[PDB]
RNA sequence: UUAGCUAGUAGGUGGGGUAACGGCUCACCUAGGCGACGAUCCCUAGCUGGUCUGAGAGGAUGACCAGCCACACUGGAACU
RNA sequence: UACCCGCAGAAGAAGCACCGGCUAACUCCGUGCCAGCAGCCGCGGUAAUACGGAGGGUGCAAGCGUUAAUCGGAAUUACUGGGCGUAAAGCGCACGCAGGCGGUUUGUUAAGUCAGAUGUGAAAUCCCCGGGCUCAACCUGGGAACUGCAUCUGAUACUGG
């Protein structure tokens, strides 16, 4: 059903994004604030607020560039089928490094690129492209 | 084309 | 000033009462070799008249295309009918290696080091249109710094 | 292991000055130089995509002789090395022991260099090596043999080449009758209009 | 600090020894899906204390019989 | 037993010798358990061609490894020329 | 288009046994053991370090070299 | 024995396959859907560069062709990296065990995972820089590689309890 939340999050995200939406909204949780929170500081969307507290909900800001989308595509790599997992060293990255691969590690949620000066692993969760 | 389905039967190569 | 080069020639035909009557398709690519690459295509009675009017739609149609000196600057997927195409850019020196169409599309625009794997669909009228609109999405990191507004590392 | 034909309908078949003689009689004044041989020399052929890698690769074989099992044998090595491909394709041409002799000039033809390369005439640093297919290492002095200096095959070689240009990398030395190749050749300092990316095309398949 | 393994109870009836599997999670080596893969082992039960669904912890000793070759330390949890 | 011996590599008319520790019932290409160093007949004798390593002979002879006579010259001159 | 297999079989006591633990062997006691994570049956095959192919992931195989196991006309047995 | 000195004179030392397209090279005669050719496409009943021969050429080379076999091409058993409305394919439908999977908040365990380290992954082969045999093949020095497995100490975001 909505068993990975993250996938359905990316869903939410892409389609607001084409379809010209101003804004999106989404039931929210821990790692959902850890995410857009990132992508918030990746320059990739605008801003996020939280409402409620019994039903927590997530709104994300969009962005444009002249009604163009910024985030052009995103994939959901890990999955609950199926878990994909990486060490410091074969960390992959989105269009030769220019997108950035979004990773959990003990460290928090960071880049591949913050993940060179951490120098860990763990569950690859989008790539942002 | 399921992952999981290849865990009980991988592709019968001819 | 312009470089052109024919791709491929096939002769069609058209059934009438009388019984048929033949023509020629043509598929011809122009460019500069600076990153501006225009398709064309023609259908005329006779096989200089049917490269000519290729040639004659491959001045307009013509697009503009971030290079990093000669090369790709990331890989990205082209999908059409049954041309699944996938480039990569390769380091200094590698050489054009790619079948007979991607060489057409990928001379004229100066490019030299690319990776070329065309699956599905062997159609050299289906593999261009995948590879010209393969380029115009493929974005450049100073555009994608227009996005994201940082003059970083990244650029 | 060489090609016993005609030297210039080699370059009948090609159209391109290959340097396979001195340089005393024109090239046009022997044979029509835009002429193919056989029955239809005049008729201007077709040139497909597959042509353009076949008769690039055609042209630069011909000139050092090479057959198609060494030089796929360098094709091996050009792709183990680092660096460009071509680059490293013109290092193993240039760095031949015949093409050594001929670029300085004591053999008039390339094939008048293999031979005074293979008929024991060539010291490499005091050492007589006697096939033309030696990768020559930088910084090395090659010399003429002491029975050898008096043939007329070096007496009358050291004037040709002396007519033309030389070639910047060499140390030619005629009195001494000697030479020194000193550094590995680059790109721009061969022949810019030999395309090597079209040789490797054909090799990549 | 010695090699020590850990696991469930599936048979019990015989004296003097217990029955304890042992699942473990395996990263496939084709298509990388973490399956349970199930160990059986014959435990040597001194004074047979251990029941059905016992999560226990054994370890390491000399082959006792035809099929045995681990021992007991202590029952983590029993009879829940 | 535990012996010191040669294993001839090398290609036909170029002879050369591998110093590796065995046992007996090896052959001379056999399973044996080191390697020790390395042994050259056809060498030029003014550049390399003969190293070993003192300290790995000292362990193995100490815990009683029968040596040959052709290894064995090797250790005769190694104190001569170092 | 193989679903039930197995009574020295699974476990325990004691005796015996080999260089060593042990159904390895014997009497007695228990009725369990194995198995849809492939028991069992049928067919095929020496295996591995590797070679070859392939951008890679994979794919096919195991001659020469090296490691191990088995075998020495067929079958069985013990001595030294 | 390799090696080297000395002698005589180009004297002792080049062939096979192809030539319609794929795929490098074009004309001529003979034959007449007969003979033949052929890997594919399909050539030849009165003008065949495709048959047979000649002329000439091309690609290789002390080798050159053919047959058989393995992978690649083949993303044509698709994990990387395929589909299932009509091209081959969604069981006629429903219940449901085992199996897979699972909203959200906190604590705990550190199971999976990740970080570090030890031990190990025989040598040879492959790769990196060298050296040696006149050169190459080949032999060989050290390093890397062997992405493996076991253990200890860590971190706790995600997955598991
Ligand atoms: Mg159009
Ligand atoms: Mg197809
Ligand atoms: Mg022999
Ligand atoms: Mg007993
Ligand atoms: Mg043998
Ligand atoms: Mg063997
Ligand atoms: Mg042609
Ligand atoms: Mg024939
Ligand atoms: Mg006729
Ligand atoms: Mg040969
Ligand atoms: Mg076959
Ligand atoms: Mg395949
Ligand atoms: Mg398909
Ligand atoms: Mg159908
Ligand atoms: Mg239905
Ligand atoms: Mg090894
Ligand atoms: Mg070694
Ligand atoms: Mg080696
Ligand atoms: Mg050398």
């Amino acid at each position: 059903s909505m068993q990975d939340p993250i996938a359905d999050m990316l869903t939410r995200i892409r389609n607001g994004q084409a379809a010209n939406k101003a804004a999106v909204t989404m039931p929210s949780s821990k790692l959902k604030v850890a995410i857009a929170n990132v992508l918030k500081e990746e320059g990739f969307i605008e801003d996020f607020k939280v409402e409620g507290d019994t039903k927590p909900e997530l709104e994300l800001t969009l962005k444009y560039f002249q009604g163009k989308a910024v985030v052009e595509s995103i994939q959901r790599v890990s999955r609950p089928g199926l878990r994909i997992y990486k060490r410091k060293d074969e960390l992959p990255k989105v269009m030769a490094g220019l997108g950035i691969a979004v990773v959990s590690t003990s460290k928090g949620v960071m880049t591949d690129r913050a993940a060179r000066q951490a120098g860990l692993g763990g569950e690859i969760i989008c790539y942002v492209a | 084309a399921t992952v999981n389905q290849l865990v009980r039967k991988p592709r019968a190569r001819k | 000033e312009l470089q052109e080069k024919l791709i491929a020639v096939n002769r069609v035909s058209k059934t009438v009462k009388g019984g048929r009557i033949f023509s020629f398709t043509a598929l011809t690519v122009v460019g500069d070799g600076n990153g501006r690459v225009g398709f064309g295509y023609g259908k005329a009675r006779e096989v200089p008249a049917a490269i000519q009017k290729a040639m004659e739609k491959a001045r307009r149609n013509m697009i503009n295309v971030a290079l990093n000196n000669g090369t790709l600057q990331h890989p990205v997927k082209g999908v059409h009918t049954g041309s699944r195409v996938f480039m990569q850019p390769a380091s200094e020196g590698t050489g054009i290696i790619a079948g007979g169409a991607m060489r057409a599309v990928l001379e004229v625009a100066g490019v030299h080091n690319v990776l070329a794997k065309a699956y599905g669909s062997t159609n050299p009228i289906n593999v261009v249109r995948a590879t010209i609109d393969g380029l115009e999405n493929m974005n450049s990191p100073e555009m994608v710094a227009a996005k994201r507004g940082k003059s970083v590392e990244e650029i | 292991a060489r090609y016993l034909g005609p030297k210039l309908k080699l370059s009948r078949r090609e159209g391109t000055d290959l340097f396979l003689k001195s340089g005393v009689r024109a090239i046009d004044t022997k044979c029509k130089i835009e002429q193919a041989p056989g029955q239809h020399g005049a008729r201007k052929p077709r040139l497909s995509d597959y042509g353009v890698q076949l008769r690039e690769k055609q042209k630069v074989r011909r000139i050092y002789g090479v057959l198609e099992r060494q030089f796929r044998n360098y094709y091996k090595e050009a792709a183990r090395l680092k660096g460009n491909t071509g680059e490293n394709l013109l290092a193993l041409l240039e760095g031949r022991l015949d093409n050594v002799v001929y670029r300085m000039g004591f053999g008039a033809t390339r094939a008048e260099a293999r031979q005074l390369v293979s008929h024991k005439a060539i010291m490499v640093n005091g050492r007589v090596v006697n096939i033309a297919s030696y990768q020559v290492s930088p910084n090395d002095v090659v010399s003429i043999r002491e029975k050898a200096k008096k043939q007329s095959r070096v007496k009358a070689a050291l004037e040709l080449a002396e007519q033309r240009e030389k070639p910047t990398w060499l140390e030619v030395d005629a009195g001494k009758m000697e030479g020194t190749f000193k550094r590995k050749p680059e790109r721009s300092d061969l022949s810019a209009d030999i395309n090597e990316h079209l040789i490797v095309e054909l090799y990549s398949k | 600090k010695i090699r020590t393994l850990q696991g469930r109870v599936v048979s019990d009836k015989m004296e003097k020894s217990i029955v304890v599997a042992i699942e473990r999670f395996v990263k496939h080596p084709i298509y990388g899906k973490f399956i349970k893969r199930t160990t059986k082992l014959h435990v040597h039960d001194e004074n047979n204390e251990c029941g059905i669904g016992d999560v226990v912890e054994i370890r390491e000793c000399r082959p006792l019989s035809k099929t045995k070759s681990w021992t007991l330390v202590r029952v983590v949890e029993k009879a829940v | 037993m535990v012996t010191i011996r040669l294993a001839r590599h090398g290609a036909k008319k170029r002879p050369f010798y591998q110093v590796v520790v065995a046992d007996s019932r090896n052959a001379r290409n056999g399973r044996f358990i080191e390697r020790v160093g390395f042994f050259n007949p056809i060498a030029s004798e003014k550049e390399e061609g003969t190293r070993l390593d003192l300290d790995r002979i000292a362990h193995w002879v100490g815990q009683g490894a029968t040596i040959s006579d052709r290894v064995a010259a090797l250790i005769k001159e190694v104190n001569k020329a170092a």
